[PDB]
C-alpha cells in the first residue's frame, strides 16, 4: 500500500 | 568505479530531496552503467526515471520511459499510472484513460489512480464535441491565413498570429495547427513566395516552429521532404537560404535547432541535457545534419548569415560539455574534416574571402573554436586538437611567399590567427611564439599593400594579451606599431591607434575626432574608434572626460544603432567602466587611489545620469544579440547599475529595459542572470507593475527573483524582489498562480520570521497579503494546521512600528470571512483578549480599523465567539464619540453581532 507519487 | 546500483539510490533520494532535475540525470547516468545483463535493474530505472521528467514537465519523456518499463512487466501499475498522467498531459486523453483505468484494477484501492480517473472520465465525455471545436477555429484561421480566403493585409496577419497564439496556447492547441503535417506545406509555400512579406513569413514559421518541439512531430518533418534520408536533411538545413533577410534566416535556424533538440531529446532553454539513448538511436540522422551543415560551412552559394547561424549552430548542440549533443561527436568533428573547415573559416575577412562573409563572421567562429576545444576535455584529445590546428598552421603558413598570390596565404594566416586568439587564445598565443611568424609580420607590417600593413598592427593588437612569453613578438611589434601609425590611410591610423590604446590621453583626443565624425569616417573603422576608447575607460580621468561631451555620446549611440555585435565587448566595456559595474574581493594606507572623485561617491551618478540621457539603453539593446557569455555580463552591471536612481528608471523601462534584461536571465552566464534579475527587481518595485510587465511579460519575470531569494543567506536585493514580487502578485491571479507553483513560498516565509529587518518584513507582509489575496493558497493558510493564521493576528496587534499592522492587518478583515478560520484561532490563541484589546483601540489608524473589523467578524459568525466579550465590548463603546476618526465603523460593528 505505497500511494503514487513516491518512486522505488 | 561507480555501480550501477547504488547510483540509482544516489537518485531516489534526489527524488526525496525535490531536484527532480538531478533525479533526472542521475537515472539515466544511473542506467548508462547498466546494460543487458542487469536485466531487471533497468525497468525499475525507467519507472523511476519518468517520476522526474513527469514532474519536470517532459511528458513526452515520461511517456517513453513508462512504456519502456511495461516492455518489461505489463503489469507495472506505477509505470501504467505515470504514462497515463504523462498522456493525459499531452492532450491525448484517449488511450489516456484506458491507461488510468486498467491501471486501477491492478490496485483497485489507491486515492491516487482515482483521482485521475475522475478527472480523465470528465475528459473522454467532452472529448470528441470538443476537438471538433478546434477543428473549426484552425480550418477558419487557416482558411484566412494560407488559403487565402482572406482581404487585406492585416486581416491575413491576424489569422496567422491568431494561429500562432492557439498553436503555444495549450498542447492541443499545437496538435490543432498541425493538422497532420498540412501546416508544413502551407509555411514552405510562403516561404517559396518572392513577394509575400517578412513579418508573415517569420510569423508562418514560428508557427510551424512550435508544433515541431514535438520529438515525433519534428522527426517526420526532418524526414518527410524527400524518399531519400540524406537528401530531405538537406531541404531542410537549406531552408535559411531560400531568402536573406535577418529576421528569416534566424527565425528558420530555430527549425533546425528543434531538429538536434529532437534527435538527441534536449533542450538548452530547459537545461534538458541530451538522452544519449535517444541520441545514439537516430544517429544516422545526427550525422546527416552534422555534414549538411558542416558542408556548408565553406558552400559559396551560402551566403554570410546563413554562414553565421551555421556556427552558432555548432556552438549550441556539438558542444557536449555545454548542453549540447552527447560525449563523443565533437571529438569526430575535430578528428575528422570539422575543425579544419571551421578553421578555414577562422581566416577569412570580408576583403580576402573565399566564400561570403560578414565583419561579425568573426565572433561567431572565434567562441565556437574556443568551446569547440573545451569540449575537448581528455589529454589523448587536447591533442589531437592542437595537433591538428598545428598541421593547419603549417601548410598555411609554408605558402607565404612573396608574390600577389602568396600574399593571400598571409592575410589567411594572418586572421587565422587573429581570430584563434579572440577564442581558445591559449593555442593562438602557443603559435605565436614561433619567431617565424615576427618575419612574415613585419615584412607586411613595411609593405605598401595598404591591407597587409593594417591587419598587422590588428594582428599584434590582437596580441597586447597581458603577461609575458610572447611580449617577444610585440617586442619588435609595439614599436612597428609606433610608426605604422602616422600613416595617412585611416583604415591602418585608427588600426594601429588600438594596441597602442590598449597598453595617453592623446590616445583618446583622437578616438573621439574618429567616432564624432559620424558621416565622413566610415563604420569599420569606429569600430576600432570604439575598440581603442574601450580599453582607454578604466581611467577615472577619461571617464569623467567621456560623459563631459554630449556628441560623443551621441555618436557612440549612432554607432550601435548600426554596427551590433561588432562592438559588444568595446561597448559594453565602456559602459560598464563608465558606471563602474567591474567589482572587488571586499602601517598601512592606499585610501588614496581609491579617490579619483569621478570613480567615487557621487561623480557615478553624473555619468550613469548623462549615459542614459544619451540614449545609453537603446544602444545595448542594439548590440545585445550575442551568443556571448561576459558581454551580456556587462550590459548587465551596466543596467543593473543604470536602474537606481528613481525617476531613471521611469524611462529605461521604457527604453526596453524589461525586455532585454529577462532574455539576459535565460541568455547572460553566471553571475550575468544573477545581475540580470536584481536589475529587474530593482527596476520594478517603486513603479506601476501594468507600465512595466503588460502582456504576459510578467509571467516570465518570476522565475528570476524567485530563484534569486534562494539566496538569502543574508545579502543581495532580496528587498528589491519583494517590493516587486509584492507589486507583482497585486494584479492578476495568473501571476499569483506562478509565484507559488515556484516552490517560493517556503522562503518569502523566513522573510517573516524575521526580527531587525523592519524593512525585509514589511514587504513579505505587503506580499503575503496579496499572495493569498485568491484560493490556492487561502485554503492553504487556513485548514491544514500551519501556525500561519497567528502572526496575521499577532501581526496587525503587534504594532508599534506600523505597516506589519495595515498589512497583516487588511489581512485580518479579508482573511476572517472565513468561518473555520475563526475556529483554529479563538480555541488556539491563548491570551487573544489582550491582543484583541491591543488592536482593539490600538493607536494606529487603519489598524484599528482593519483590526476592529477584522475581529468584529469573528464574533459575527460563531456565537461561542460573539459570548467571548471579556473587555472587548468595552472598546465597541468608547469609539463612539468625537474621534473624528473613522474607526467608528470598524467599532459601531462590533456592535450589531448583539443581536
Amino acid at each position: 500500500a505505497s500511494r503514487m507519487e513516491e518512486v522505488d | 568505479v561507480q555501480t550501477a546500483e547504488e547510483i540509482r539510490d544516489e537518485g531516489n533520494a534526489a527524488v526525496k530531496d525535490q531536484d527532480y532535475i538531478k533525479a533526472d540525470e542521475l537515472y539515466t547516468e544511473a542506467l548508462q552503467l547498466t546494460t543487458d545483463e542487469d536485466k531487471a535493474l533497468r525497468p525499475v530505472l525507467y519507472r523511476n526515471r519518468a517520476m522526474a521528467r513527469l514532474k519536470r514537465d517532459d511528458f513526452e519523456g515520461a511517456q517513453s520511459d513508462c512504456t519502456k518499463a511495461l516492455e518489461f512487466d505489463g503489469a507495472d501499475v506505477k509505470a501504467l499510472f505515470r504514462r497515463s498522467l504523462a498522456r493525459e498531459q499531452l492532450g491525448n486523453v484517449g488511450p489516456a484513460f484506458q491507461d488510468a483505468k486498467e491501471a486501477l484494477r491492478l490496485s483497485p484501492n489507491d486515492k491516487g489512480i482515482v483521482e485521475v480517473l475522475q478527472r480523465l472520465v470528465k475528459a473522454n465525455n467532452d472529448k470528441i464535441k470538443q476537438t471538433t471545436s478546434l477543428a473549426n477555429k484552425v480550418t477558419d484561421m487557416e482558411k484566412l491565413a494560407f488559403r487565402g480566403e482572406a482581404k487585406d493585409t492585416e486581416q491575413k496577419m491576424t489569422a496567422l498570429n491568431n494561429l500562432l497564439v492557439l498553436c503555444r496556447e495549450s498542447e492541443s492547441g499545437a496538435t490543432g495547427v498541425w493538422n497532420q503535417g498540412a501546416l508544413v506545406p502551407f509555411v514552405l509555400n510562403l516561404i517559396n513566395d518572392a513577394s509575400e512579406n517578412e513579418e508573415v513569413t517569420v510569423t508562418a514559421i514560428r508557427i510551424l516552429d512550435e508544433t515541431i518541439k514535438n520529438s515525433v512531430r519534428c522527426m517526420k518533418f526532418l524526414a518527410m521532404h524527400d524518399p531519400d534520408g540524406p537528401k530531405s536533411v538537406r531541404f531542410v538545413c537549406r531552408l535559411m537560404c531560400k531568402k536573406s533577410t535577418k529576421d528569416f534566416v534566424d527565425a528558420t535556424g530555430i527549425l533546425v535547432q528543434r531538429v538536434f533538440n529532437a534527435m538527441a531529446k534536449m533542450d538548452r532553454q530547459k537545461e534538458m541535457k541530451p538522452d544519449p539513448e535517444v541520441a545514439e538511436a537516430n544517429k544516422i540522422w545526427i550525422i546527416r545534419v552534422l555534414l549538411e551543415l558542416q558542408e556548408m560551412l565553406q558552400d559559396p552559394k551560402v551566403g554570410a548569415v546563413q554562414r553565421e547561424t551555421c556556427i552558432d549552430l555548432f556552438l549550441k548542440n556539438l558542444m557536449h560539455m555545454d548542453g549540447g549533443i552527447p560525449r563523443g561527436w565533437s571529438w569526430k568533428f575535430v578528428e575528422e574534416r570539422g575543425l579544419l573547415a571551421l578553421l578555414d573559416v577562422a581566416s577569412q575577412i570580408p576583403e580576402l574571402c573565399e566564400y561570403p562573409v560578414s565583419a561579425e563572421t568573426r565572433q561567431h567562429v572565434a567562441i565556437c573554436l574556443q568551446r569547440l576545444e573545451e569540449d575537448m576535455v581528455f589529454d589523448t584529445k587536447r591533442t589531437i586538437f592542437k595537433e591538428k590546428v598545428d598541421m593547419f598552421f603549417n601548410a598555411l603558413i609554408s605558402r607565404c611567399t612573396n608574390d600577389d598570390e602568396g600574399h593571400k596565404y598571409r592575410i589567411k594566416l594572418s586572421c587565422f590567427l587573429i581570430t584563434m586568439l579572440q577564442g581558445p587564445v591559449d593555442i593562438g598565443i602557443n603559435l605565436i611564439t614561433n619567431d617565424q611568424l615576427t618575419p612574415i609580420m613585419l615584412e607586411m607590417a613595411a609593405s605598401q599593400d595598404h591591407l597587409m600593413q593594417g591587419i598587422a598592427a590588428e594582428l599584434i593588437v590582437a596580441t597586447v594579451s597581458k603577461h609575458e612569453r610572447a611580449i617577444n613578438m610585440l617586442k619588435v611589434g609595439i614599436p612597428v606599431l609606433r610608426a605604422l601609425y602616422d600613416s595617412e590611410d585611416p583604415t591602418v591610423k585608427v588600426r594601429a591607434l588600438v594596441g597602442l590604446c590598449k597598453i595617453v590621453i592623446s590616445l583618446a583626443k583622437t578616438c573621439k575626432k574618429f567616432l564624432l565624425e559620424t558621416e565622413k569616417y566610415s563604420v569599420d573603422i569606429r569600430r576600432y574608434a570604439c575598440e581603442g576608447l574601450s580599453y582607454l575607460s578604466l581611467d577615472a580621468d577619461v571617464k569623467e572626460w567621456i560623459v563631459d561631451d554630449s556628441l560623443l555620446l551621441k555618436a557612440l549611440v549612432l554607432l550601435a544603432k548600426k554596427a551590433g555585435a561588432l562592438c559588444v565587448y568595446t561597448l559594453a566595456t565602456i559602459y560598464a567602466n563608465l558606471s563602474n559595474a567591474f567589482e572587488k574581493p571586499k602601517f598601512a594606507k592606499h585610501h588614496v587611489p581609491e579617490t579619483h572623485p569621478k570613480d567615487t561617491e557621487e561623480y557615478v551618478e553624473k555619468r550613469v545620469r548623462a549615459l542614459v540621457e544619451e540614449g545609453a539603453v537603446p544602444a545595448c539593446v542594439a548590440v545585445s544579440k550575442t551568443e556571448s557569455k561576459n558581454a551580456l555580463e556587462l550590459i548587465a552591471r551596466s543596467l543593473l547599475a543604470f536602474a537606481e536612481y528613481e525617476d531613471l528608471r521611469g524611462r529605461i523601462i521604457a527604453e526596453g529595459g524589461t525586455v532585454l534584461c529577462l532574455r539576459l536571465t535565460k541568455e547572460a552566464s553566471g553571475e550575468g542572470k544573477i545581475k540580470a534579475g536584481h536589475a529587474i527587481a530593482k527596476l520594478g518595485a517603486k513603479a506601476d507593475p501594468m507600465i512595466s510587465f503588460p502582456g504576459q511579460r510578467a509571467y516570465e519575470v518570476v522565475k528570476p527573483l524567485c530563484d534569486l531569494l534562494h539566496p538569502d543567506v543574508e545579502g543581495k536585493a532580496n528587498y528589491d524582489s519583494l517590493l516587486t514580487l509584492t507589486n507583482l502578485a497585486s494584479v492578476s491571479d495568473s501571476i499569483r498562480g506562478r509565484i507559488l507553483k515556484e516552490k517560493a513560498i517556503p522562503k518569502i516565509e523566513e522573510f517573516w520570521f524575521m526580527t531587525d529587518h523592519e524593512h525585509l518584513r514589511a514587504a513579505a507582509a505587503e506580499l503575503l497579503l496579496n499572495l493569498l489575496f485568491f484560493e490556492k493558497f487561502y485554503e492553504e493558510t487556513v485548514a491544514p494546521g500551519t501556525d500561519r493564521l497567528k502572526l496575521w493576528v499577532l501581526y496587525s496587534a503587534e504594532v508599534e512600528e506600523e505597516r506589519l499592522s495595515r498589512a497583516s492587518a487588511a489581512g485580518f478583515a479579508i482573511l476572517t470571512e472565513d468561518e473555520n478560520a475563526c475556529a483554529r484561532i479563538m480555541d488556539e490563541i491563548k491570551s487573544w483578549p489582550e491582543v484583541f484589546k491591543d488592536i482593539a483601540m490600538h493607536e494606529d489608524a487603519e489598524t484599528q480599523r482593519r483590526g476592529l473589523m477584522g475581529i468584529a467578524n469573528i464574533m459575527h459568525s460563531s456565537n461561542k465567539l460573539c459570548s467571548e466579550i471579556v473587555s472587548s465590548e468595552v472598546f465597541r463603546v468608547l469609539v463612539a464619540v468625537t474621534k473624528l476618526g473613522t474607526i467608528n465603523q470598524e467599532r459601531a460593528g462590533s456592535t450589531e453581532q448583539a443581536k
